């Protein structure tokens, strides 16, 4: 068969569930260094060239060009966590 | 098998476990994917209309026979 | 030599049967992971981009571009099973892939495809017999009606108001009982109030 | 230094016959799966999404885009057979295939094609003239008429109720018999219900 | 009366076309039966008889013509051979069982797919229209000649 | 260097010679397979899709896509063979290629092409001269005329009623036999009825009304009749007739060799090489029939010296047999023409050692 | 009947090769000899044999062409049984 | 097979498989005899349960027939030991999941 022709995603078996972990890992470790009074800010510079140096994990996940769907889940958590209490966004 | 599988229970083991209890218990004797073992489904409030079943066997069975007959698949281009 | 049209497929008996079984079984084990109350959803992002995260086998196969014919057969089982019963749409496919799995063994042994097709059919007649032979015969009775309407509205979001959705589903059918035709039961989702205010307009 | 253009065909002597027979036989063995009673239809699909599941050989040989000339000769046979009677269309096609296969077999054994034909024309007529003096003139005998009918309804999807329709065909013709004018027997195809509900 | 409007009713429109198509043809052959009260015998019996006759002819006939007539007969034994395969029964065991029981059971010994064995067609109820087989022996046969005669597939460009 | 623009090929001596020998000899062996009664038909399928299944060469070389110059010539021999006498359109094509298969060898001996024409031409003449000797001179003899019309209508889609067509052809020619002329005998087919309803509209003019089933079947009856009107017109214009089947070719092939001995010089090998080619025809007959061309030929040759050059090859009885007795005769102009066209044609081949291939 | 048929049949056809080859090494076509001999054998009884020196079927007893029983008998008995065993083997260990 | 059912546990499928491996000998007989191994076991397993196990496969007549009558008897130790030896060895190998062989 030729279900989804060229340019088509679809991950099954361990090949995927794993990819999700590493996906959440790289993302996590990122803002992981931005928690605490000595938070290590980052300089998010999107495509248009706009420089954005922030400390909040939410603002970082909302300006971070993410491609994998699973990793986007963390960006949603940072969203729900930001519109309910704020800080600790990185913790979640 | 898939049930116990998508539940964490050992498919193969859970099955044979049911096969036996199915001969000792009753037809209702099924697998409660929420207790980790066999149990009387009729008392667990889990029943489906005989139609869904009846159909299931017929639907897929005929198909398996419809493509098992096709001895050729040539349709130019 | 040049008996077939330029660019053309010609699978022989032993060659074709293999492909079909493969295509199907592959499609089966695909949705065989979403079956059950703990099934797994599958994000079906087509070309345009409109994602369709569904757990139902039918909805999954109806959103999936299917190039090979043999696997399209399964898509037909899911659709039919979802229009002849509704639930268990994922079962018909899985079982189908299994029946094909075991028969192949027979094929690679020395059993003519026909005999097999005849045998399986004979078992089908026996299967339906036993199953129905031990099914608990129920009653018109509005009681048993609310049983297939209540235990069928749970596990979902309507479970919060299944006690109300069941009665309406029973009155909606009790009237269209000219056999029941699902075309006489017009459904209209409106935005106002809550699901507890719902009403069945005769 | 070339009789034909860099794009002209003209297989000669054997090359052509060898290529011709194979072309026909191949097609003959194709529909050779739906011969006589009980068969395996072919779900044909052109190139415009026109899926068609048919058991009849003629219908199959007409929906398939054949490019091999010799093969087209078979489609003619399937067409001619279906135009005169109907059934057996799969028989005539397959038979021709085999005949050609046997033929090329003799050619390899150094046997002029014409010599083979002569021999084929001797047995062929011998076979026909034989069926005539070997058959039996039964009877308007409905009993036999139902046997011929039931043998033509089987091998298909109607095989489940071949019996029911067997009485409908033998009654519709027996009534208009005497001149066999089918143009009088109108058929009304109506979607719905089972095949066992049909009436005359 | 002098007309009969047969109203067919099937499951889907797909089975309706077939049901109508099958009827039309089922009526065509009957037109052949009403114009000829003759009936041969199925179960490859007919051919099996020819396969033997022609053979007896391809024996007392010298010259390569014996070979041709021999290949012709064998080519006919394919009808019953395939009838067995498509059924699931071994042709080899059938070809021999039918062939030998044919020279002993006359033109009344045919193949029975439902029983996977050779039986009597005249007593089983298996009778076919003579017109059908008549064509077959005249259409198929002679046709193979043309394709057989053509030893050059030429063309313009 | 590039002394000429690369758009016009140019072979040198044996370069072109050899290219023509094979080419003209190739297309020749193409028609040989369709020579005789048991001829193997051909299937011409142009770039349109119209299948053409015929036996006659002129009808095959006309659909045949031919770019090769030498091959074009072979198309004009069969074409001119059908516009004059008609019958035996393949013969000239097969004979021509044969004269090449023999000439080539001579060329291998170093025998210059031009010189090769000598024997071929000197022998050809005497060949046609030996025909005027073994030719039968019939008489308004309605009997012999109709008999010939039937021999030209045999083995065609009009052999089922060649008796009626023969009568129509003989009367149509006799009424305009003012000194006949095939310009006063028009034809005209029409669907309806059978081939037995064919009549003769009257008579220095005759309208042949042909009836037949399909449109194709009629076209063959009209084609067999056309050749029937030519053959009858040949005998009436020349009281000379011979016997086909091969007998003739065998007589000449024999006479030529003998004469080749009485004539010294290189023209000797040529004549001989010419006669041997006069065997390819009878040989081809036994070929397209099913008999061994080698065994038959020699068998017919031995029986040809014992029973005069009246015995040929019976492609229906498989073996030697007298054509005359078997009523297998052809007009004299035909054979007298056949040799010419083919031969003369061949003479050109050897006279061409260049070629400027277009594309 | 049974597969036994085709077997016994193929056995006979394998016995026709003897004269077939006798005609081949004669330059005389075998295909025609087999038919000529086989057909003329059903009419001339067992006194129908091939005559290479004449290129046609002739009477064996009239030409004084007679072999000794022992000869043929041994052959038929030999090859047959021997081959049977050869056909009973389906896995041998020889050399590379 | 029936005893495999009377005793569940994963050993159930095992006993079943074991039994299936006890059909090879017969199936093979039909195989080496020329008769279709499957179609043969068809008549065997059938004619066997009906007329006691005293019936087997007659490779001489191609089909089923009472062995006790065909005089095809064999000591009990033959079969008895046969199952043993084969079972014991196969078992050993089954316990072999690694073999380091130098050289």
């Amino acid at each position: 068969e030729g279900p989804l022709s060229v340019f088509g995603d679809r991950s099954t078996g361990e090949a995927i569930r794993s990819q999700n972990v590493m996906a959440a890992a790289s993302i996590a470790n990122i803002v992981k260094s931005s928690l605490g009074p000595v938070g290590l800010d980052k300089m998010l510079v999107d495509d248009i060239g706009d420089v954005t140096i922030t400390n909040d994990g939410a603002t970082i996940l909302k300006l971070l060009e993410v491609e994998h769907p699973a990793a986007k889940v963390l960006c949603e958590l940072a969203d729900l966590q930001d519109k309910e209490v704020g800080d600790g966004t990185t913790s979640v | 098998s898939t049930l116990a599988e998508n539940a964490g229970l050992n498919p193969i083991s859970t099955v044979t476990e049911l096969r036996n209890r199915h001969a000792q218990g009753e037809k209702t004797t099924g697998i409660n994917v929420r207790k980790g073992g066999i149990s009387n489904i009729l008392e667990e409030l889990v029943v489906q209309p005989l139609l869904v079943s009846v159909s299931a066997l017929t639907l897929a069975t005929e198909t398996v026979r419809s493509i098992l007959k096709i001895d050729d698949v040539v349709n130019t281009r | 030599g040049r008996g077939k049209s330029a660019y053309q497929d010609r699978d022989k008996p032993a060659q074709i049967r293999f492909s079909n079984i493969s295509a199907a079984k592959a499609v089966a084990d695909a949705i065989r992971t979403s079956l059950g109350p703990k099934g797994m959803d599958k994000m079906i992002q087509d070309g345009k981009g409109d994602v369709t995260i569904t757990n139902d086998g039918a909805t999954i196969l109806k959103q999936m571009q299917v190039l090979h014919p043999a696997a399209r057969m399964l898509v037909e089982l899911s659709k039919a099973q979802d229009i002849e019963a509704g639930d268990g749409t994922t079962s018909v496919v899985i079982i189908a892939g299994s029946l094909l799995d075991s028969c192949t063994k027979l094929l690679q042994k020395g059993i003519h495809p026909t005999i097999i097709s005849e045998s399986f059919q004979k078992a089908l007649e026996k299967g339906i017999e036993i199953l129905t032979d031990m099914s608990r015969p129920v009653e018109s009775d509005r009681e048993t009606l609310l049983n297939s309407a209540a235990t069928s509205l749970n596990s979902k979001v309507v479970s919060q108001y299944s006690s109300l959705l069941s009665p309406m589903s029973v009155d909606a059918v009790m009237k269209v009982i000219d056999s029941v035709d699902l075309r006489d039961i017009k459904i209209v989702k409106k935005l106002g109030g809550t699901i507890d205010d719902c009403e069945l307009v005769e | 230094v070339n009789i034909f253009k860099a794009g002209a065909d003209e297989e000669r002597a054997e090359t052509a016959r060898l290529s011709s027979f194979i072309g026909a036989i191949a097609i003959g063995d194709l529909v050779k799966s739906t011969l006589g009673p009980k068969g395996m239809d072919k779900i044909l699909l052109s190139s415009d999404a026109s899926l068609m599941v048919t058991n009849d050989g003629a219908t199959i040989l007409k929906n398939i885009g054949v490019d091999n000339p010799a093969a087209k000769v078979l489609v003619d046979m399937s067409r001619v057979q279906d135009d005169e009677v109907g059934d057996g269309t799969t028989s005539v096609t397959v038979l021709a295939a085999e005949l050609l296969r046997e033929a090329e077999s003799l050619i390899a054994k150094k046997i002029h094609p014409q010599t083979i034909i002569a021999g084929w024309r001797e047995a062929t007529k011998a076979a026909r003239q034989a069926l005539l003096n070997s058959a039996v003139d039964h009877g308007k005998f409905r009993q036999d008429l139902m046997n011929i009918a039931g043998t033509t309804l089987s091998s298909k999807l109607l095989t489940h109720h071949k019996d029911h329709f067997t009485k409908l065909a033998v009654e519709a013709v027996l009534r208009l018999k005497g001149s066999g004018n089918l143009e009088a027997i109108h058929v009304i195809k109506k979607l719905g219900g089972s095949l066992a509900d049909s009436y005359l | 009366g002098e007309a009969c409007t047969i109203v067919l009713r099937g499951a889907t429109q797909q089975i309706l076309d077939e049901a109508e198509r099958s009827l039309h043809d089922a009526l065509c052959v009957l037109a052949q039966t009403v114009k000829d009260s003759r009936t041969v015998y199925g179960g490859g019996c007919s051919e099996m008889l020819m396969a033997h006759a022609v053979t007896q002819l391809a024996s007392r006939t010298p010259g390569k013509e014996a070979v041709a007539m021999e290949s012709y007969a064998k080519a006919l034994r394919m009808l019953p051979t395939i009838i067995a395969d498509n059924a699931g029964y071994d042709s080899a065991d059938l070809v021999a069982q039918l062939r030998a029981a044919h020279s002993e059971g006359k033109t009344t010994a045919g193949l029975d797919m439902k029983e996977g064995t050779i039986g009597d067609m005249s007593v089983l109820g298996i009778t076919e229209s003579f017109q059908v087989k008549r064509q077959v022996l005249l259409s198929a046969a002679e046709a193979a000649e043309v394709i057989l005669r053509v030893d050059n597939i030429i063309k313009a460009a | 260097i590039i002394k000429d623009q690369d758009r016009k090929s140019r072979l040198m001596g044996l370069e072109a010679l050899k290219s023509h020998i094979m080419a003209a000899k190739a297309v020749a062996n193409t028609m040989k397979t369709s020579l005789g009664p048991n001829g193997l038909d051909k299937m011409m399928v142009d770039k349109d899709g119209d299948v053409t299944v015929t036996n006659d060469g002129a009808t095959i070389l006309s659909m045949m896509d031919v770019d090769h110059q030498i091959a074009k010539l072979m198309v004009e021999l069969s074409k001119s063979q059908d516009d004059e006498i008609g019958d035996g359109t393949t013969g000239v094509v097969v004979l021509a290629g044969a004269l090449l298969e023999e000439a080539e060898q001579l060329l291998d001996r170093g025998i210059h092409p031009i010189r090769i024409a000598d024997g071929y031409e000197q022998a050809a003449r005497i060949a046609i001269e030996h025909l005027d000797k073994i030719s039968d001179s019939v008489l308004k003899n309605t009997e012999p005329l109709i008999q010939t019309a039937k021999t030209t209508l045999g083995s065609k889609v009009v052999n089922s009623c060649h008796r009626q067509m023969a009568e129509i052809a003989v009367n149509a020619v006799l009424t305009v036999a003012d000194d006949v002329d095939f310009e006063l005998i028009k034809v005209e087919g029409k669907v309806g009825g059978r081939l037995e309803d064919t009549k003769l509209i009257k008579s220095r003019a005759v309208t042949i009304f042909i009836r037949g089933g399909n449109k194709m079947i009629i076209e063959e009856a009209k084609r067999s009749l056309h050749d029937a009107l030519c053959v009858i017109r040949n005998l009436i214009r020349d009281n000379r007739v011979v016997y086909g089947g091969g007998a003739a070719e065998i007589s000449c092939a024999l006479a030529v060799s003998q004469e080749a001995d009485k004539c010294p010089t290189l023209e000797q090998y040529a004549m001989r090489a010419f006669a041997d080619a006069l065997e390819v025809i009878p040989m081809a007959l036994a070929e397209n029939s099913g008999m061994n061309p080698i065994q038959t030929m020699t068998e017919v040759r031995a029986r040809q010296v014992k029973e005069n050059p009246a015995l040929g090859i019976d492609c229906l009885h498989k073996g030697t047999n007298d054509m005359k007795h078997q009523h297998v005769i052809e007009t004299l102009i035909g054979k007298k023409q056949q040799i010419s066209l083919a031969t003369q044609m061949v003479r050109m081949i050897l006279k061409i050692d260049d070629i400027r291939k277009p594309g």
